[PDB]
């Protein structure tokens, strides 16, 4: 089956620089033309670029806000495609997608890889539990979760019990606060009974504070 | 360039009905020497890259369902889903390939799904001894599994309403069972926390009545 896997991106201030990835495997990467494309959080799909196979010349072309400060590059010799951002703008921010399909049908891509460029700086979230009691039951069912708060930038990951958890799982859209941090909450339904059993457990993974927190959640 | 158009915005239906979407394109991306449109419709689900549906206006990518189908031509095409499960909630982007540099996309159409009216089941968590400890409280309000995503939440603290204190979002569209789920915030500092009775007041389609949910700080 075809693969495309992203690497690369994070937070970089205004004017600075950025290197993405795309690994590949499962086609001939030697005849593939690729594509870039972007999105910026909550909006739609723009193009980026392109770059042909070597046959073909091996040119590159870009969209109009980007030319000049993009290049696009290949290594065939590591089946990996790469985008160089240059002086970036804050209106560079957005998940990147590495694509192909030659006739310009975007049939695969990469899972995107998110590029936040501001001049705040890095901040790790605080976690604090959402203690299930009397007040978050109903019907056998109880519900629990964690509250992750001021971190900057985007995003965190969310896990219960090391990952062992994942049904009855809601992780909230983060809000952005007026200090300009996100908070986000993470819930999990489970059966009232597990909760006389079972220890619950969030890891909080945020990447680009590289702050990793588990906090049990107790009942209260 | 090709401008790429989609209307609705948003489009609601029911399990097993018809769902229709259009996109025009500025101008024709029928090819008079064969006797092609340069069109595709992608799908995007949350967190993952857009999905390749339909190329040449008409033609199923290999292993999509039967219940995607396209049609139209020259510049005004529709995106139709004959029968609408619940898994297909998704923005849906058309595509022009007839114009390379730049290649371009609509803006995209949020499929739905409509179902019948369920209330929110309301949970509340009072703040973690750990949060007091920092100088902050922060009380939150849970509303699990409910449809429309239309829901007001008032916070009430020794029955004062308040305002200006709280944050809140909402989850997409279950792709299982079509329901949403809120969470709101209340963020007070610790001192006003320690002079007050908290309460979430729930008003939604699926109630007869506001529903509230509250705790004693005394009891917690």
């Amino acid at each position: 089956e075809v693969q495309l896997v992203e690497s690369g991106g994070g937070l970089v201030k205004p004017g600075g620089s950025l290197r993405l990835s795309c690994a590949a495997s499962g086609f001939t990467f030697s005849n593939a033309w690729f594509n870039w494309v972007r999105q910026a959080p909550g909006k739609g799909l723009e193009w980026v670029g392109r770059i042909k196979t070597n046959t073909d010349g091996g040119t590159t072309d870009y969209a109009a806000p980007v030319k000049g400060r993009f290049t696009i590059s290949r290594d065939d010799s590591k089946n990996t495609l790469y985008l160089q951002m240059n002086s970036l703008k804050t209106e560079d921010t957005a998940v990147y997608y590495c694509t192909t399909g030659h006739i310009t049908i975007l049939d695969y891509w990469g899972q995107g890889t998110l590029v936040t460029v501001s001049s705040a700086s890095t901040k790790g979230p605080s976690v604090f539990p959402l203690a299930p009691s009397s007040k978050s039951t109903s019907g056998g069912t109880a519900a629990l979760g964690c509250l992750v708060k001021d971190y900057f930038p985007e995003p965190v990951t969310v896990s219960w019990n090391s990952g062992a958890l994942t049904s009855g799982v809601h992780t909230f859209p983060a809000v952005l606060q007026s200090s300009g941090l996100y908070s986000l909450s993470s819930v999990v339904t489970v059966p009232s009974s597990s909760l006389g059993t079972q220890t619950y457990i969030c890891n909080v993974n945020h990447k680009p504070s590289n702050t990793k927190v588990d906090k049990k959640v107790e009942p209260k | 360039d090709i401008v790429m158009t989609q209307s609705p915005d948003s489009l609601a239906v029911s399990l097993g009905e018809r769902a229709t979407i259009n996109c025009k394109s500025s101008q024709s991306v029928l090819y008079s020497s064969n006797n092609k449109n340069y069109l595709a419709w992608y799908q995007q689900k949350p967190g993952q890259p857009p999905k390749l549906l339909i190329y040449w206006a008409s033609t199923r990518e290999s292993g999509v369902p039967d219940r995607f189908s396209g049609s139209g031509s020259g510049t005004d095409f529709t995106l139709t889903i004959s029968s609408l499960q619940a898994e297909d909630v998704a923005v849906y982007y058309c595509q022009q390939y007839y114009r390379t540099p730049p290649l371009t996309f609509g803006g995209g159409t949020k499929v739905e799904i409509k179902r019948t009216v369920a209330a929110p089941s309301v949970f509340i968590f009072p703040p973690s001894d750990e949060q007091l400890k920092s100088g902050t409280a922060s009380v939150v309000c849970l509303l699990n599994n409910f449809y429309p995503r239309e829901a007001k939440v008032q916070w009430k603290v020794d029955n004062a309403l308040q305002s200006g204190n709280s944050q809140e979002s909402v989850t997409e569209q279950d792709s299982k069972d079509s329901t949403y789920s809120l969470s709101s915030t209340l963020t007070l500092s610790k001192a006003d926390y320690e002079k007050h009775v908290y309460a979430c007041e729930v008003t939604h389609q699926g109630l007869s009545s506001p529903v509230t949910k509250s705790f004693n700080r005394g009891e917690c």
